[PDB]
C-alpha cells in the first residue's frame, strides 16, 4: 500500500465524476443562447424594459 | 457642406473624444431616428473602444432599405448592412439644399447587377459594362451599360422622391480599452464597504 499507487481506482472515480459534472455546469453558465450576450447586466443597461 | 455620393462614402473613426448624444437626442430635426441595438435613452451612461461613421444621400422612398436583413437594390450592392448591431440610423429631409440646387448631375446611383457586394466593402472602379462574351447578346461593344445615373430632381417636384441625407453609425465591443466616453462625474474610492462600481 505504501509503495504502489492508483489501487484507490473506485472512491478516484466518484470524485472525479461529480467535479467533472460541476465543472460543466459552472461553464455552461457562458452561452449566448441565441441571445446578444451571456451577461444579464450588460443586456439590462444597453436594452429597455420593453 | 457637402458629403459623397453612394459609390464612395466617407468612412470616419472617431477616438479619444467625450461624446454628448443628448445634444442630438433632444434636437427633433430628423426625419428618422430608427436605432436598434441600443436603448437611445440609455445612452449617455455607456462607453465602448470607439465608432464608425458614414454619410451619405439617398432618395426619400429608400431609406427602408438601410436595415439589417432586408433585400433590395441599394442595401445589397450600394450599401450591405450585416445582421448584426449597426448602431443608429439617423435621415433628414434636405429640401432647401439639395432639392434646391441646379446640381442635377452631382448625385449618382447605380443600376449594375452581378456584383454582389459584402458588408462594409467599396468598389469605386468605374467602368462601362461590355462583358465581351456570350452574355452581351453574343456581341462584343454592344449592351454598354453605363454604372452610373444622376438623381433627376426639380424645385419641389414631391415628397417620397426627395432627397435624404443618411448617416449611420456603427459601434463595436470587446476589443480595446474603451477611449470615447460620455460625460461623467469621477468619485473618490472606498475600501471594505461592498460597493457597486462602474
Amino acid at each position: 500500500l505504501s509503495s504502489t499507487a492508483s489501487a484507490l481506482g473506485k472512491l478516484q472515480d466518484v470524485v472525479n465524476q461529480n467535479a467533472q459534472a460541476l465543472n460543466t455546469l459552472v461553464k455552461q453558465l457562458s452561452s449566448n443562447f441565441g441571445a446578444i450576450s451571456s451577461v444579464l447586466n450588460d443586456i439590462l443597461a444597453r436594452l429597455d424594459p420593453p | 457642406t457637402r458629403f459623397a455620393s453612394v459609390y464612395a462614402w466617407n468612412r470616419k473613426r472617431i477616438s479619444n473624444c467625450v461624446a454628448d448624444y443628448s445634444v442630438l437626442y433632444n434636437s427633433a430635426s430628423f426625419s428618422t431616428f430608427k436605432c436598434y441595438g441600443v436603448s437611445p435613452t440609455k445612452l449617455n451612461d455607456l462607453c465602448f473602444t470607439n465608432v464608425y461613421a458614414d454619410s451619405f444621400v439617398i432618395r426619400g422612398d429608400e431609406v427602408r432599405q438601410i436595415a439589417p436583413g432586408q433585400t433590395g437594390k441599394i442595401a445589397d450592392y450600394n450599401y450591405k448592412l450585416p445582421d448584426d448591431f449597426t448602431g443608429c440610423v439617423i435621415a433628414w429631409n434636405s429640401n432647401n439644399l439639395d432639392s434646391k440646387v441646379g446640381g442635377n448631375y452631382n448625385y449618382l446611383y447605380r443600376l449594375f447587377r452581378k456584383s454582389n457586394l459584402k458588408p462594409f466593402e467599396r468598389d469605386i472602379s468605374t467602368e462601362i459594362y461590355q462583358a465581351g462574351s456570350t452574355p452581351c447578346n453574343g456581341v462584343e461593344g454592344f449592351n454598354c451599360y453605363f454604372p452610373l445615373q444622376s438623381y433627376g430632381f426639380q424645385p419641389t417636384y414631391g415628397v417620397g422622391y426627395q432627397p435624404y441625407r443618411v448617416v449611420v453609425l456603427s459601434f463595436e465591443l470587446l476589443h480595446a480599452p474603451a477611449t470615447v466616453c460620455g460625460p461623467k462625474k469621477s468619485t473618490n474610492l472606498v475600501k471594505n464597504k461592498c460597493v457597486n462600481f462602474n
